[PDB]
């Protein structure tokens, strides 16, 4: 007891470190600009909707969005328990989590001195700029998460593990592996908990405080879908890259 | 540690929940009105809820009522195969939902909520806690001091995590498995609310006094 009991809040139980490492690197290789995203920061010139889409800012997004979706695919490819998933089942997961991961990837690159998010690690955009270029009120949602997540001081592992959790949702329509996908998330979470215990953040209730951000992301996803329908009215479907249409149309 | 007792929370659940027209949409609306009465009772029976300002108590219940009611009926339906059990003793089936057009969101409820609560064998204490975490929402617009609300939510995170580790030491990620049911409820609850306003406007679905009061400005 006491001693037996003091083996509480565990750190990553060996296999968990293999998992932590595979994923940390899967995200590290897929995170476009690595250690030099602040250095390789290209501000978008002042040109900026809730629709009434500013095609000049929308064009700059449509440019960079084709590799962005691809990275979100690449990251998933590298995760072995994902690699092992059927043709259909793994396309459903990839469709559902795409925007979540992209928003999360965008939100972590928020700098408060400049009030800017950094799309694909290359382009730094402002609240007005992301809004007016097609995202509308989904921009505020991403920006507000970027402000919120800044206090969390998330690292490369935290992000990688959050991404894996977003990907392994058994609560997506038309899944047949189900429990196979559910247990994949179960393992990844357990590792994420332990890595979080190990990290020892200067924040009380960090683990639940973080897991609640999943709702914010799930909602950034759902609003994007409706915001996409309004873009389709306001467009040309030829402006949309085929990949963007692949993920979002349906 | 227990500045939010799981036993006091499980008690609130038991105090309101007992042991186990034709239009399904109307029948669900009837159930909802009756439960809005019981909901406030349950709310007051949750540690520190009644200590918040009276306008805040309203703010919180006006904000989470849908999600709360959804969670409560979804857990009662864990037995109820392929359908949902109402507080009016009535049952609504998947097929009847589709007939009313509402089959899409109904399928979401059965799958993302009932099935998942059933599969994991979610107990009434955890249910109470999740409902309490939903109740204590600091992000609610207009509350005088959200920090008190946020603190109370944090108090539930702690007590629920503690109960999970205690009652289920074999399941080391049960607490996160429970918290991850909340994005599904936030997503579902929002679409159910949309339908509710759509049905409120058409006028053909009869909405009772309390349900109406929720669907209108204060
Ligand atoms: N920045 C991320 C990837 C990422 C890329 C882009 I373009 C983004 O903006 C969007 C997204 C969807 C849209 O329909 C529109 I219009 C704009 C976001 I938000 C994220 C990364 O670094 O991987
Ligand atoms: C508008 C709407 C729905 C909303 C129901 C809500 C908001 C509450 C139900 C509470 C009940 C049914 C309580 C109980 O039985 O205790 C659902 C999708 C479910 C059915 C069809 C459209």
């Amino acid at each position: 007891e006491m001693i037996k009991s003091l083996q509480h809040r565990p750190s990553p139980s060996a296999e968990e470190w293999e998992l932590i490492h595979v994923v940390t690197e899967a995200h590290r290789s897929t995170n476009a600009q690595g250690s030099h995203w602040k250095q390789k920061r290209k501000f978008l010139p002042e040109d900026i909707p809730d629709d009434k889409v500013d095609l000049e800012a929308f064009s700059e997004f449509t440019k960079i969005i084709t590799p962005a979706i691809t990275r979100v695919v690449d990251f998933a490819k590298k995760l072995p328990m994902f690699s092992e998933l059927p043709c259909e089942d793994q396309i459903i997961l990839l469709k559902g989590c795409c925007m979540e991961i992209m928003s999360l990837r965008a939100a972590v690159r928020y700098d408060p001195e400049s009030e800017t998010l950094t799309l694909s690690g290359e382009m730094a955009v402002k609240r007005e700029q992301l809004k007016n270029g097609g995202l509308g009120v989904v921009s505020d949602a991403i920006f507000d998460l970027g402000k919120s997540l800044s206090a969390f001081n998330l690292d490369d592992t935290e992000v990688a593990l959050l991404q894996a959790v977003l990907l392994m949702s058994s609560d997506r329509t038309g899944l047949i592996c189900v429990d196979k996908i559910e247990k994949c998330q179960e393992t990844y979470l357990l590792a994420f908990e332990h890595y979080i215990n190990y990290r020892k953040h200067n924040i009380p209730h960090f683990w639940p405080k973080l897991l609640m951000k999943v709702t914010d992301l799930r909602m950034i996803g759902a609003c994007h879908a409706s915001r996409f329908l309004h873009m389709k009215v306001e467009c040309p479907t030829e402006l949309f890259p085929p990949l963007f249409l692949e993920v979002f149309e349906d | 540690n227990e500045d939010m007792p799981v036993e006091r929370i499980l008690e609130a659940e038991l105090a309101v929940e007992p042991k186990t027209p034709n239009d399904p949409v109307t029948n669900i609306c009837q159930a909802a009105d009756k439960q809005l009465f019981t909901l406030v009772e349950w709310a007051k029976r949750i540690p520190h809820f009644s200590e918040l300002p009276l306008d805040d108590q309203v703010i919180l219940l006006r904000a989470g009522w849908n999600e709360l009611l959804i969670a409560s009926f979804s857990h009662r339906s864990i037995a109820v195969k392929d359908g949902i059990l109402l507080a009016t003793g009535l049952h609504v089936h998947r097929n009847s939902a589709h007939s009313a057009g509402v089959g899409a969101i109904f399928d979401r409820v059965l799958t993302e909520l009932v099935s998942k609560m059933r599969d994991m064998q979610m107990d009434k204490t955890e249910l109470g806690c999740l409902r309490a975490i939903v109740l204590f929402n600091p992000d609610s617009k207009g509350l005088s001091n959200p920090a008190e609300v946020e603190a109370l939510r944090e108090k539930v995170y702690a007590s629920l995590e503690a109960y999970c580790k205690h009652k289920y030491p074999e399941q080391p990620g049960r607490f996160a498995k429970l918290l991850l049911r909340l994005p599904a409820l936030r997503s579902i609850g929002l679409k159910c609310l949309e339908h509710l306003f759509f049905f409120k406007l058409i006028g053909d679905t009869p909405i009772d006094t309390f349900l109406m009061e929720m669907l209108e400005a204060p």
